[PDB]
């Protein structure tokens, strides 16, 4: 691994969050390399059991990205969060779910 | 179809 | 005006079994075939419905050219390991990208096949067709023996043919998927911080192609040093999503437009909150 580059990272749903209603949450992991990397979903802190993620592919920099996603009904209260480790990082980088962004 | 692969 | 285009991955994981190898296809945006050589009995697959009708002959033929690859690239990985020397307990990967961009009359507008180890430049077959272009010395070995087995001539023969036919064949069976024009659902959400400052996010959603241009305007002067863009993200069905947001002082939000262009809508868009 000569060239190394940490993934950027956004979390976010499929469709506007409605409390109640059935959803996707995404966790989109970008621009990084090597291709090996940990993304768990977490709910209240807890990793999330049925998580599934796209197929390998990258960028016009050689760079990877990598969707990954479970199906989740937000409330009013629960929270979620991506948590993603790579070798780039010295420590996981945990970014919550925020429905305005 | 894919391509033909090439040994590097 | 369309485009075929294919995405090779190799890496070697040493000490946790043999290297992996990871191929897909797309059409445009959309993605249509995997192939993963972790699986027992790896196959390649379908990844859109309207590739699936494809014959039997299709997914067994590209399948056994996908184990080849796969094998090809793990010997490889070993070449070029040696080339530059390095040790085999570090994990490398080569990628490759190759494919075609047709336009409208049906020809070809340009072919590649370009190779990257370690994530950078590795070799790229050029413009003509003909001759390669080697990034530095180790991949001069690449180089030469690419000129004496004469692959060029193998990649120009599959860019200007097959590979021109094959996306005339995924367009048309494709054509409610791909030549669709998506345009954004687009709205602008309002989020206070403070008595007087506020941020305006302006969104566009679930749009296809992945081109599209969001800008914020106060008082008709672009703000891109002042706004937050993100990067264009996939919405998990197929489409697209992005946003850009402002930070704006609290009585002062009607003087501030999004703007909206894509391929999808008649006129450019404006809105305000």
């Amino acid at each position: 691994s000569h060239i190394q580059r940490t993934p950027k990272i956004q979390v976010y749903s499929r469709h506007p969050a409605e409390n109640g209603k059935s959803n996707f949450l995404n966790c989109y992991v970008s621009g990084f390399h090597p291709s090996d990397i940990e993304v768990d979903l977490l709910k209240n802190g807890e990793r999330i059991e049925k998580v599934e993620h796209s197929d390998l592919s990258f960028s016009k920099d050689w760079s990877f990205y990598l969707l990954y996603y479970t199906e989740f009904t937000p409330t009013e209260k629960d929270e979620y969060a991506c948590r993603v480790n790579h070798v780039t990082l010295s420590q996981p980088k945990i970014v919550k779910w925020d429905r305005d962004m | 179809d894919f391509a033909n692969t090439f040994l590097p | 005006f369309h485009s075929l285009r294919y995405f090779y991955t190799a890496w070697s994981r040493p000490g946790s079994g043999e290297p992996r190898f990871v191929a897909v296809g797309y059409v445009d945006d959309t993605q249509f075939v995997r192939f993963d050589s972790d699986n027992a009995s790896p196959r390649a697959e379908p990844r859109a419905p309207w590739v699936e009708q494809q014959d039997p002959q299709y997914w067994d033929r590209n399948t056994r050219n996908a184990r080849d690859a796969a094998q090809t690239y793990r010997v490889g990985l070993d070449n070029v390991r040696g080339y530059y020397n390095q040790s085999e307990a570090g994990s490398h990967t080569i990628q490759r990208m190759y494919g075609c961009d047709v336009g409208p009359h049906g020809r070809l507008l340009r072919g590649y096949d370009q190779l990257a180890y370690d994530g950078a430049d590795y070799i790229a077959l050029n413009e003509d067709l003909r001759s390669w272009t080697a990034a530095d010395l180790a991949a001069q070995n690449t180089r030469r023996k690419w000129e004496e087995a004469g692959y060029a001539e193998r990649d120009r023969a599959y860019l200007e043919g097959e590979c021109v036919e094959w996306l005339l064949k995924h367009l048309e069976n494709g054509r409610e998927t791909l030549l669709r024009a998506d345009p954004p659902k687009t709205h602008i959400t309002h989020h206070p911080i403070s008595d007087r400052e506020v941020t305006l996010r302006c969104w566009a959603l679930g749009f296809y192609p992945e081109e599209i241009t969001l800008t914020w305007q106060h008082d008709g002067e672009d703000q891109t040093q002042e706004m937050e863009l993100v990067e264009t993200r996939p919405d998990g069905n197929g489409a697209f999503q992005k946003w850009a947001a402002l930070v704006v002082p609290s009585g002062e939000e009607q003087r501030y437009t999004c703007h909206v262009q894509h391929e999808g809508l008649p006129q450019p868009l404006t809105l305000r909150w």
